């Protein structure tokens, strides 16, 4: 049964969420990491503006950040999936399918299970509340690397799994199997983490260079 | 600690 | 609310699961490797005990046990730990601590983890009907790698699912909170998996050499 | 195929 607190809750968090395009190989890669950084930028936005987050240590901010960045930039991906065409849009105007992204030099490795992810997440059919409750989630893990406080951490999480089920209750009153459908995505999310840490390795093999905030996340 | 290796993040949550 | 088809497959599985210890490292290494393999022995012994399994292809089954058997192995682990003495006991007589460990030459960035998820897990207390149902679910991931059937896995998986959560509403009927936290620790045991991958990995540069059923499993 | 590459894991399945 969704309480108030709750409704309240979800709704201020869907809230807070509301280079040109053509080495030339080298020119998609510029665009598309300086998409990522538009991303990264409104993930920690958005973490800021989350119940319980500002009050954790600042070094258990970096520590959650460090790690879900990838996770919650999936989801987001995911969420601007078009499965007509089979493409991506980035800020509302920039749509890409896999060949896009092959031109830019990332791995088929890389690419697929993106891909097939995005393809499965379509298939749930989530709102902007219950993935703004899942990137919440994401966010709260109390097993990332670096963590202090994972009694607080794992504390707020709950609160925002009891919100997402009981807010699925109302959405999808006459299937349960929602809910769990949703949080087992996180599963599958912790898989495609390793997936771009194997990105990462091999851009640096190639001599491919990051920009400074995404190799302050990911770079070794 | 991990804030002293992460700057702009830093920054970014201080603004 | 438990159906009585619910109750019988769950008691079925409950059912199903009812060298020596002194290079002297590498004889505790052999010791431990001879356990794993006792361990990936049960593990297949149950996964045909599964409603649905042996009705997949061969080569489904086998692209399901290759990735779920280091997770169910983390998982029975976990069983096995005794948080007084902070050991883990195999074959219910061969009982072992951190240090043990470090011994037979495995890395501490595999040791650690594995501890911390044993005591998280702990913390739990999940009986045999849980463990059961969660390797299940484990066992029936249809993101796994080489998946064909991904259908019906995944509705394999759901079925399981739904048992677990009916289930531990009557273990636990004053706690809606302990049917996702029992999901949650499958997103830790992905993590795990890729820890895991790092050891095996770090075994060949040293030239320590996995037994063959383990080889074939886990080595690259 | 996974089966071809796995037959210790497939005589175990068999069995
Ligand atoms: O649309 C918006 O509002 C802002 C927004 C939201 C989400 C993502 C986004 O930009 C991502 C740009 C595409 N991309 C960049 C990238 C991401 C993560 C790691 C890397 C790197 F390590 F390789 F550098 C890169 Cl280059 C890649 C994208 C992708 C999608 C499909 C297939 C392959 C790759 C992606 C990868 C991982 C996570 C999210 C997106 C802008
Ligand atoms: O007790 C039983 O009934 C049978 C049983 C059940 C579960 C496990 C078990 O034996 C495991 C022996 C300990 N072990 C071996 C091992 C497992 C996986 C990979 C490797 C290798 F790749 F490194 F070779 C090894 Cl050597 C290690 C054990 C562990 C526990 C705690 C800290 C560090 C290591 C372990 C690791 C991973 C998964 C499960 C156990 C017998």
């Amino acid at each position: 049964q969704l309480s108030p607190e709750q409704l309240g809750m979800i709704e201020k968090l869907v809230a807070a969420q509301q280079t040109p395009w053509p080495e030339a190989r080298q020119q998609r890669f510029a665009h598309f990491t300086e998409l990522a950084i538009v991303s990264v930028q409104e993930i920690v936005d958005f973490a800021k503006q989350l119940p319980g987050f500002l009050q954790l240590s600042r070094e258990d901010q970096i520590a959650l950040l460090k790690t879900s960045a990838i996770e919650v930039m999936l989801l987001e991906t995911s969420r601007r999936y078009n499965p007509g065409s089979e493409s991506i849009t980035f800020l509302k105007d920039f749509s890409y399918n896999r060949e896009d992204f092959a031109k830019a030099g990332l791995q088929v490795e890389f690419i697929n299970p993106i891909f097939e992810f995005s393809r499965a997440m379509n298939e749930l059919q989530l709102n902007d509340a219950e993935f703004a409750l899942l990137i919440a989630i994401s966010i709260f893990s109390a097993d990332r690397p670096n963590v202090q406080d994972q009694l607080q951490v794992e504390r707020l999480q709950h609160t925002y799994v009891e919100a997402l089920h009981a807010y699925v209750s109302i959405h999808h009153p006459h299937d349960r199997l929602m809910f769990p459908r949703m949080l087992m995505k996180l599963v599958s999310l912790r898989t495609l983490s390793s997936v771009h840490s194997e990105q990462v390795f091999a851009l640096r093999l190639q001599d491919k260079k990051l920009p400074p905030l995404l190799s302050e996340i990911w770079d070794v | 600690s991990l804030t002293e290796r992460h700057k702009i993040l830093h920054r970014l949550l201080q603004e």
